[PDB]
């Protein structure tokens, strides 16, 4: 019964301007193998959520170089070096580590 | 991968004169098993 | 290159049973586990449960008494059954491929999502 | 089958006899995944009473 909450509800950013989404957990997301697990998803308006970043900072092949991230225990962040119109949508901070998995509410990245 | 062929009429145990027909499964069969040993022969020595 | 086709009951009356099915077109059920995720934006994405080939399951404890999962391997079908549906169950139900924890601990190959409404 | 204990064993009947089988028991194990990736249907034909 671990609660995951995202800090922003939304984040208007102009094109070419950097943005970030912090989030965190009521419990450290550390597994029995000692690793920290969380994942980041993004959903577009007519699409299912899809994976961008796995574990804490690992890039999926095909991810734009614009995306990166870090964090530990209970405090994590997704970063976009420059936000493009194509990066618009709902970002979700997903618990990762324990079975009754939850995720944050979805952060809407908007163009300002 | 090992490419595999499928066969339905089986001459089980070489009992020539009899054979078994295996009726088909409903569909989409997948299985897995453990390889625990091998039956091998050595080429016999040649007249070298 | 895993594909999913899904269908099911998109409209229920309160207290009825929800039945959603996803067809898997490339693999068996112990290559990855399948899970059900429900979108309901105030809560983001809520996990319902996951099921493997062997019928092994992990359910969200809050739904333990309401939810049943099964796998029909011959039809390549993942099936979710949720009893006593209520207004809170309205949302989008996705079938998701769950990779191993040590590999990625991540959710991919999401189906498009079944749209399920509970109403009078 | 059962697995070899400790390590692999050969157990041939006679290595100098060319006409013999060598039965090898392996250590640990190897997993093999077999598929017939086709979606069939069934018919039932009444051929004789
Ligand atoms: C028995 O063993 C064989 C051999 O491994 C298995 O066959 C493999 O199945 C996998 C899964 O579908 C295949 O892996 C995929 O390959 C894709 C590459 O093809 C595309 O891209 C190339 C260019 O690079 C084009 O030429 C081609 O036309 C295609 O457009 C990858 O793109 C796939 O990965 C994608 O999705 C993942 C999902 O998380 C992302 O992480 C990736 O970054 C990417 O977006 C994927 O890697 C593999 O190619 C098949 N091999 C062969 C030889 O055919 C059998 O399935 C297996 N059978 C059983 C029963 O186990
Ligand atoms: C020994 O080597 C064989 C290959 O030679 C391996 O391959 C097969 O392995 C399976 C699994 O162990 C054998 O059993 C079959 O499992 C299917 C899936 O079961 C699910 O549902 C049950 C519900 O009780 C769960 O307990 C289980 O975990 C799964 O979630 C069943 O569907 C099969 O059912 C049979 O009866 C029904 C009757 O309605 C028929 O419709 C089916 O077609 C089928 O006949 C079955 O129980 C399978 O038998 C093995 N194949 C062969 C040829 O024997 C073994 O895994 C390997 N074993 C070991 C220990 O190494
Ligand atoms: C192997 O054979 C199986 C049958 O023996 C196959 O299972 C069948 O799959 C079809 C899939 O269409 C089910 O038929 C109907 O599907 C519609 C859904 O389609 C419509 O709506 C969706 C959106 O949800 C849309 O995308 C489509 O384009 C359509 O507009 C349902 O509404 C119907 O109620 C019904 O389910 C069959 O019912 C199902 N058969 C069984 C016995 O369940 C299997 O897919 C085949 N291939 C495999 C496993 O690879
Ligand atoms: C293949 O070998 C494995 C490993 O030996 C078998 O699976 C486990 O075996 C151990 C004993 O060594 C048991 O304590 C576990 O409970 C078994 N787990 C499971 C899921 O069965 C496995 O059954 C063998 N056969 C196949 C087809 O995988």
């Amino acid at each position: 019964d671990i609660v995951m909450t995202q800090t922003p509800l939304s984040s208007p950013v102009t094109l070419g301007q950097p943005a970030s989404i912090s989030c965190g957990s009521s419990q450290s997301l550390v597994h029995s193998d000692g690793n920290t697990y969380l994942s980041w998803l993004q959903q577009r308006p007519g699409q299912p959520p899809r994976l961008l970043i796995y574990k804490i900072s690992n890039r999926i092949s095909g991810l734009p170089d614009r995306f990166s991230g870090s964090g530990a225990e209970t405090n994590f962040t997704l970063k976009i070096s420059r936000v493009e119109a194509e990066d618009v949508g709902l970002y979700y901070c997903v618990q990762g580590t324990q079975f009754p998995w939850t995720s944050g509410q979805g952060t809407k990245v908007e163009i300002k | 991968t090992l490419p595999c062929r499928i066969k339905q009429i089986i001459n089980m145990w070489q009992k020539v004169g009899k054979a078994m027909y295996a009726p088909p499964i409903r569909g989409q069969i997948r299985c897995s098993s453990n390889i625990t040993g091998l039956l091998l022969t050595r080429d016999g020595g040649s007249n070298e | 290159q895993v594909q999913l086709q899904q269908w099911g009951g998109g409209l229920l009356k309160p207290s009825q049973t929800l039945s959603l099915t996803c067809a898997v077109y490339r693999w068996t059920f112990n290559d990855h586990y399948w899970s059900w995720v429900r979108q309901s934006p105030g809560k983001g994405l809520e996990w319902i449960g996951e099921i493997s080939w062997g019928g092994a399951t992990n359910y969200n404890p809050s739904l333990k008494s309401r939810v049943t999962m099964s796998v029909d391997t011959s039809m390549s079908h993942v099936s979710l059954k949720m009893t006593s549906v209520t207004a809170a169950d309205t949302g989008v139900y996705y079938c998701v491929r769950v990779g191993p924890g040590p590999h990625m601990a991540a959710l991919d190959y999401w189906g498009h999502g079944s749209r399920v409404l509970v109403s009078s | 089958g059962s697995l070899a204990e400790k390590e692999v064993v050969i157990r041939s009947q006679n290595f100098t006899n060319n006409a013999k089988v060598i039965i090898v028991q392996l250590n640990e194990s190897v997993v093999i995944n077999c598929t017939r990736p086709n979606n069939n249907t069934r018919k039932s034909i009444h051929i004789a009473p």
